[PDB]
């Protein structure tokens, strides 16, 4: 009741698993979720026999499509004979989780037909839900009567069958097993890692047939290991010419560092750490230093040093987009739903300030746009949320992220922090030009860790002393050499945050006391005179 | 053998139809008839748990075949009549189901399982008229073939091409079969999911589904849903077509049809009274994070109250809500950002000022030839309906809401039309909104007139006013940031949870359907002072609006 | 569904004093009116009345193509009056006050 011609045992393991049984027992909750929860889709993990023999793992890709078949019959037939009182009814299919990361996401060769690959990119746009018939059986005309025979999986249902006795959709859809299935047409965007900008990079149509679809958000990273697949595309409906050109497209099957930490603190407490910071992190960057602050500290003529800084930002996070006006309307930011005539088929588009959160964007010339737009920003700035309210869909889009830029009637104050660019007129300043970056004009490692792993743990409490100093703060020295009463400077706090975030300090010392109080001379002097 | 379980399923649903409980005999029935036929409603129910108690196998086949049950339902089930009279001027019939205690969630409604039943819960949006295209029927001679129960269905026209004299369709007709058609009324509602179940990150799905008669005038738009062959002939032969298969295959396609616990919360309301001064500490309750301004706070805690009288002796609407504007900050660090505590509350929307696209409130033709963007749909305004809604940036009225706004506070209702589409809504909901002046505050010694630059006849409707007024009370100042920080503060410091300040609010609600019996005695008296109150106000104190 | 009726109908395509001066009512003059009572309509043919609630329809056909019949036989001259026929049938019983209001009805 077998064929020999693939050479497939149950897990090639059998005669090992007795003595694996009563040997590897002399990471619990892999096996506990199994017994007591009773939740299908097995979820294994990386295959780490790998790491044993490559020749197991070997052979689990090569012909995957007749691999996972298997897992899934040997997991299920071993638990019917053990547990006959458990719900045969929901199948369960093992999935792998974390696969191995093909090497070259950029150089997929078409030589690996068919195994599975890992993608990594981000959902650009989603469709609609798109049923699928599957599992299709014919109708005879011996009194309409089917024997089941198509269990064995293999066949395929064509089209063109049900072009006469269309009763196969009232008649079929239930007792031949015809229910729709769901498929999902999504589009990743591959993620070159800051490449030199050659090649464009490549799109994957990733839209298979399982009917996971959905259990995993999209608009996310992607982290979807997938099953590479061709189709032949006919040349035209009306004929059977087909073109020797496929279709790619991405099967859906998925559900000492610290060392040098404690160094940083040991450093920290010299009291000329403010000069060696500023002078190393970002040393491409021009005078009026000012502007820094609302960088350095929360990071860690037009386009004099300005639009190119704004190029910094776009370049060390790549999380972000950077746009501007003048050369998109107010619909052309977001909300773009729009359907294909030429395939008859809706498409709910979104937009990029939609996908900024955790990130900040580069708005910049934010003066020549018009007053029909800035209606979705003024919303962020102030609900830090954005609603998308049009007919398909009315709701609201999460925004817990920061914006910010510079400027050059008092309704401003629904900007966050506005600074005005002055000139010191002095010549002597301008010299440090030729000498800083004409004449001058591994390590990439460790300025990306910072970000992501040391800030994962670190959250600021504010202690109680340190409160109410901003509050005593203005209310003595504001009639002294003679707007400030708003609530607007409690909201400081805010940034206040960052000088924490430095050193990793959920202490409070000496540095950053008198930081945050000469912020306010600062602000003051732009919006003097 | 399908066709004894097709009579004995009719048998079995004929047959229940007249209930042995509610006495016996056939005055019942009569009285049925009487309150079905006299007024034209067409409202029947039938006990579906009784049906399940009879024959729980019954509930499992019409839960997997509705697509099979439902056209033996249209058919089969008229002949409750029993008069050849009354069956061919009869089109469809209308029966329905009231408190059903059995349902399933949404989630586990997957798109895999088309052909079971479904609850009919979300939100109203996408209204559409009633469009009276083909549907069903044939035209078909009847000297040349017989009629088959099977044909058309869809929009599709006829497969088979025997005796080609009128098979032959290269030529325009337009003989319509208006004598035998399934056209009586039949309109689409694209409901929306439930925001409230819906998490932060939402990306709402937009359910297509149809609505027949029964949807007519009784749903509201930004609502939720509460109510053999012979002679070889094989294949080969040319005509195959995919045209008809893209366009409908392609979207969902389902039908649908419309103690101790209690008493723990209420103990609290009976033991507390004992206590003194209980009425003071019930006003600070609710307001947890807020410092200052308990006069502003003081309106919007009455304003939760309700109580709208109906229409009985057909007179007119008493209004029972309740519409504050609160005046504030000069729109510099806007006071109105209490309005952010209310949201912490069911029954409200997020309102995004109103300089928004809005495309709600303002519905436009959905029939340019194709399909429209825009749609019939107030839903602006209206999802806050049997609910409170939180308006913000009302000063963003200038042109296009100053009509608008007008019309709905006053009337209660939205008057829309554009030639295609006229019909009135019920938009029952209180108003809260602050106003704040153009550039500053400067009426405190320039008189009102022109002054504060806004729509009289909109502010004039509003009920209260409120203004806000610093003192310099250092005990206060000080300790207004103070209480911001405090949530700092929590390593030390935990507060338990003893009630939901919301919880306790909704007990009220149903209180409403419950008589409070007020005596006249306890209401004139009020109204006895309140002469005194009108003349009192002209005593000279310090002016801020003349209202009167 | 009967035979009776719509062939002897059919052929007809192939009190009374009142109509006798009103076939000739209309003339050169064009008045344009036509009132017929519905009552002399069951007296004249009673196999009609029974079938008007339930076969309408075919009645419009016929009554343009049978009005030339009479008409164009006596005198031709009058042909070039208005060059149509309206249907002017007048009530039948019945009688909706406030449920007409109804599309089940079609």
């Amino acid at each position: 009741l077998v064929i020999w011609g693939t050479d497939v045992n149950v897990a090639a393991c059998k005669e090992n698993f007795q003595r694996f049984l009563q040997r590897f027992i002399d990471y619990m909750q892999r096996l506990g979720e199994i017994n007591v929860i009773g939740e299908p889709f097995l979820n294994v993990n990386c295959e780490h026999i790998k790491s044993f023999d490559k020749n197991l793992y070997r052979q689990l890709i090569s012909y995957p499509q007749e691999v996972i078949p298997t897992f899934d019959m040997a997991v299920n037939e071993i638990f019917f004979d053990r547990y006959p009182d458990s719900i045969l009814e929901h199948q369960i299919q093992v999935r792998p989780f974390n696969a191995l990361k093909t090497k070259n996401m950029r150089n997929l060769n078409p030589e690996d037909i068919d195994q599975l690959i890992t993608i990594s990119g981000m959902v650009i746009r989603t469709s609609q839900l798109i049923p699928e018939m599957q599992e299709a059986f014919f109708q005879c005309q011996v009194c309409a009567h089917t024997t089941r025979v198509e269990m064995d999986r293999g066949r395929i249902a064509e089209p063109s069958v049900c072009g006469r006795c269309h009763t196969t959709h009232s008649m079929a859809l239930i007792h031949n097993r015809s229910l729709f299935s769901d498929k999902q047409m999504i589009k990743l965007q591959e993620s070159p890692e800051d490449m030199p900008a050659g090649q464009t990079p490549h799109t994957v149509i990733l839209f298979a047939h399982n009917d996971l679809v959905d259990k995993v958000q999209p608009g996310d990273r992607v982290n979807v290991t997938g099953i590479y697949r061709a189709v032949p595309i006919r040349v035209n409906p009306r004929v059977s010419n087909v073109k020797s050109v496929y279709k790619t497209h991405i099967d859906v099957i998925h559900y000492f560092s610290e060392k040098r930490v404690e160094l940083l603190k040991e450093l920290s407490r010299k009291p000329d750490i403010y000069e060696r910071l500023a002078s190393a992190l970002a040393p491409s960057i021009y005078e009026h230093e000012d502007i820094k602050k609302g960088i350095l500290l929360q990071l860690f003529d037009p386009g004099t040093s300005k639009s190119q800084l704004l190029q910094y930002v776009y370049n060390l996070v790549p999380r972000g987009q950077y746009t501007s006006g003048k050369g998109s309307s107010a619909v052309g930011l977001t909300a773009y739903v729009m359907k294909d005539p030429e395939t008859r088929q809706l498409v709910l588009q979104t937009g990029a300030l939609v996908l900024s959160d955790n990130g900040i964007c580069c708005i910049d010339e934010f003066d020549k746009m018009n007053e029909s737009t800035r209606s979705v920003l003024h919303e962020v700035m102030e609900q830090q949320t954005l609603s998308i309210a049009k007919a398909g869909i009315i709701c609201q889009l999460n925004a817990r992220t920061s914006v910010l830029a510079a400027a050059n009637h008092t309704l401003l104050s629904r900007f966050d922090l506005i600074f005005l660019l002055l000139d010191p007129q002095d010549e002597a300043y301008d010299r440090r030009l030729a000498h800083h970056l004409v004449a001058l004009y591994l390590d990439m490692a460790v300025l990306k860790d910072y970000i992501a792993y040391a800030h994962s743990t670190i959250m600021p409490r504010l202690s109680e002393e340190a409160s109410q100093a901003l509050i005593e703060a203005y209310v003595d020295m504001r009639k002294i050499g003679s707007s400030a009463y708003p609530r607007q400077l409690e909201s400081l706090i805010r940034l206040a945050e960052a000088h924490a975030k430095v050193r990793l300090s959920n202490k409070v010392e000496a540095i950053d006391v008198e930081e945050a109080k000469r912020l306010h001379r600062e602000a003051l002097k732009q919006s003097a005179t | 053998v399908r066709d004894e379980v097709a009579e004995k399923c009719q048998k079995l649903f004929l047959d229940f139809l007249e209930e042995f409980q509610s006495s016996d005999g056939e005055i019942k029935y009569l009285q049925l008839a009487e309150e079905l036929i006299r007024p034209e409603r067409n409202t029947l129910v039938v006990s579906f748990v009784d049906l399940e108690q009879f024959n729980q196998q019954l509930s499992t086949t019409i839960q997997e075949e509705f697509y099979r049950v439902y056209p033996y339902l249209c058919r089969a089930l008229k002949t409750f009549v029993k008069d050849r009279k009354e069956i061919p001027l009869a089109k469809d019939f209308y029966v329905a189901f009231q408190d059903l205690p059995t349902r399933h969630k949404i989630r586990e409604l997957t798109s895999s399982r088309i052909g079971l039943l479904t609850r009919i819960s979300g939100q109203v949006v996408r209204t559409h008229p009633v469009h009276p295209e083909l549907v069903s029927g044939t035209f078909l001679c009847l000297d040349c073939q017989t009629v088959i129960r099977d044909v058309e269905q869809q929009f599709k026209y006829t497969q088979p091409n025997i005796c080609r004299n009128p098979v032959c369709a290269n030529r325009r007709r337009f003989l319509l079969d208006t004598n035998k058609s399934r056209f009586v009324d039949f309109q689409k509602v694209r409901i929306q999911e439930t925001q409230a179940e819906l998490p932060r990150g939402s990306i709402p799905r937009s359910l297509e589904v149809i609505l027949r008669a029964e949807a007519v005038e009784s749903a509201q738009a930004g609502d939720k849903c509460d109510f053999g062959v012979d002679g070889y002939e094989t294949e080969g032969i040319r005509g195959l077509r995919a045209l008809g298969v893209r366009d409908l295959s392609y979207r969902l396609v389902f039908l649908a049809c419309c103690n101790q616990m209690t008493v723990k919360e209420w103990e609290k309301v009976f033991e507390m009274s004992q206590d003194k001064n209980l009425y003071h500490n019930l006003c600070t309750s609710l307001f947890p994070t807020i410092h200052g301004n308990d006069e502003v706070k003081r309106g919007v805690l009455l304003m939760l109250f309700g109580g709208v009288p109906k229409t009985t002796g057909e007179g007119t609407s008493l209004r029972g809500d309740i519409n504050v504007c609160i005046v504030g900050d000069p729109s510099t660090a806007k006071s109105q950002f209490l309005k952010h505590v209310e949201e912490f509350s069911p029954r409200a929307v997020y309102t995004s000022g109103k300089a928004s696209s809005a495309a709600g409130l303002t519905a436009a033709v959905v029939r340019d030839e194709e399909s429209h963007e825009f749609v019939i749909e107030a839903g602006a305004l209206m999802l806050a309906d049997n609910g409170v809604c939180c308006i913000d940036e009302f000063d963003k009225m200038d042109v296009r809401d100053q009509v608008a706004i007008h019309e709905a506070m006053e009337q209660q209702t939205i008057s829309i039309t554009k030639a295609g589409v006229k019909a009135t809504l019920n938009a029952r909901t209180s108003i809260l909104a602050a106003a704040n002046p153009i550039s500053g505050h400067y009426d405190r010694s320039k008189s009102l007139k022109q002054n504060i630059n806004l729509s009289a006849p909109i502010m004039s409707r509003f009920d209260l006013f409120f203004i806000l007024v610093d003192e310099c009370n250092e005990v206060t100042d000080y300790a207004i940031a103070r209480r911001i920080v405090d949530l700092h503060s929590r390593i030390e410091e935990s507060i338990d949870r003893v009630y939901s300040l919301d919880d306790i609010r909704r007990y009220l609600l149903f209180a409403r359907q419950f008589k409070p019996k007020i005596s006249k005695e306890s209401e004139d008296f009020i109204v006895e002072q309140y002469k005194h109150l009108r003349q009192r106000d002209g005593s000279g104190v310090t002016k801020s609006s003349w209202r009167i | 569904p009967r035979l009776e009726i719509h062939h002897r109908f059919k052929n007809f395509l192939r009190g009374h004093n009142v109509f006798k001066e009103r076939i000739s009512d209309m003339c050169k003059e064009n008045r344009e009116s036509l009132v017929v009572n519905y009552e002399d309509l069951a007296a004249r043919e009673h196999v009609l009345a029974y079938f008007l609630p339930e076969a309408p329809a075919e009645l419009l056909q016929i009554f343009d193509e049978a009005a030339l019949e009479v008409v164009l036989a006596m005198y031709p001259k009058y042909d070039r009056i208005t060059n149509h026929i309206h249907v002017r049938i007048s009530h039948l019983p019945l009688v909706e006050e406030l449920r007409s209001l109804r599309q089940l009805h079609l």
